[PDB]
């Protein structure tokens, strides 16, 4: 299953 | 800036190929970037029925790999090539099958 | 038994044909399990044992963060954009993360992410730093770091969550993982200038590692032998081909070595 956290840069 | 990086390209087939026998015709581009491109099986310079496109995937070195294929009876007469237009080329370029 | 989990995300500022805005596919020891892009919008399975999947509410619930990364990456390139002092066009946004779990029991995780096809900034989880490739990055290095939530985030998914999952995909996927399909090799030769050359294929093998070698009088022709690279077949089985310019004179000498899992004792071809 994929990651719930986001990755904003 | 970007990364170009031109693709690599083989034609194989999924079995050993014996004329008049029913097969899968592969083609797998790997090594381009960036990942717009278009991938043509021909047969004989013309348009293959029933081409797959698997899902794009990429490498640790960010380039780009695709599988097309296609169903296909190969015979002594017929030429099956895979067409590759892609801007880190100079213009399309074109692989062989050989059985 | 060593298994992996990794999911690939891509997202181009401009779409062509055959690229999405956004694609994400998720791999089991390097097969395709689930894919989701920006025109259908859905997680959809692209591998049949995902049917044995327990949870009711896995489809939505990825289906969701799925669009909440598309959201934030059309973000992101409009950022890097602007950081890097770029013109509109087309850019590409990629990153690719997810587990592994060795033989002993043991894990690694990995969070890497590269913009223009190079690469931008990588997640050391065991440190819970990340490195960064740019000046430009080193702007995003800045802001995970001071803000300070963002490594240890992903660190405990990557050595928590992920191998939970892994752990339950390698039990559904335990007929696919496991086959053995032997490999049919056909060797062929062509004779130009008085220089025959040998060619050996072996197709549709699993798994994938394979050694294929070419061997005069059974002695390694490692300097002579050129070889492909392991291709895939349209059925989760692989492909790979050896070819060798030889004398037309030493022709019984040659014997293609294929080594793979599904061979109790490497098999010897000839011409």
């Amino acid at each position: 299953a994929e990651a719930i956290i986001v990755a904003m840069v | 800036g970007q990364a170009k990086a031109a693709p690599k390209v083989q034609v194989y087939s999924r079995h050993p190929a014996t004329a008049g026998t029913e097969n899968i015709l592969n083609c797998y581009v790997e090594g381009f970037h960036p990942p717009k491109i278009d991938i043509a099986l021909l047969k004989n310079g013309e348009p293959m029925k029933d081409v797959k496109y698997n899902d794009m995937s990429f490498g640790d070195d960010w380039t780009f790999q695709r599988l097309v294929y296609a169903p296909f009876t190969p015979t002594k007469s017929d030429v099956y090539t895979c067409r590759v237009d892609h801007e880190a080329f100079t213009e399309p370029q074109s692989f062989r099958w050989e059985p | 038994e060593p298994h992996s989990v990794r999911y690939f995300h891509t997202a181009v500022s401009e779409p062509s044909p055959g690229v999405p805005q956004f694609v994400s596919v998720g791999y089991l020891d390097g097969e395709a399990f689930v894919y989701y892009d920006s025109e259908t919008r859905r997680k959809e399975p692209r591998a049949d044992w995902t049917s044995a999947i327990d949870d009711q509410q896995y489809w939505e619930r990825n289906t969701r963060i799925s669009q909440n990364n598309e959201q934030i990456y059309r973000v992101n390139l409009e950022t890097l954009r602007e950081r890097y002092n770029q013109s509109r066009g087309s850019h590409t946004w990629q990153r690719m993360y997810g587990c592994d779990l060795l033989e002993d029991g043991s894990i690694r995780g990995f969070d890497q992410y590269g913009y223009e096809g190079r690469d931008f900034i990588a997640l050391d989880k065991d440190t819970r730093t990340f490195t960064a490739a740019d000046a430009g990055a080193q702007i995003t290095k800045r802001k995970w770091e001071e803000e300070g939530t963002f490594a240890e985030t992903m660190k405990f998914y990557l050595e928590n969550t992920c191998i939970e999952w892994l752990r339950k995909y390698v039990s559904y996927g335990k007929d696919v993982l496991e086959r053995r399909e032997r490999p049919e090799v056909r060797v062929s030769g062509m004779e130009a200038d008085k220089i025959l050359t040998l060619s050996c294929r072996a197709h549709g093998f699993y798994p994938r590692p394979i050694s294929i070698s070419w061997l005069k009088d059974g002695v390694v022709q490692e300097q002579e032998t050129q070889r492909g690279s392991t291709v895939p077949n349209s059925d989760g089985t692989y492909h790979i081909w050896a070819t060798i310019d030889v004398l037309p004179g030493d022709r019984d000498k040659y014997q293609c070595r294929v080594e793979h899992a599904s061979l109790p004792q490497p098999g010897l071809f000839s011409w």
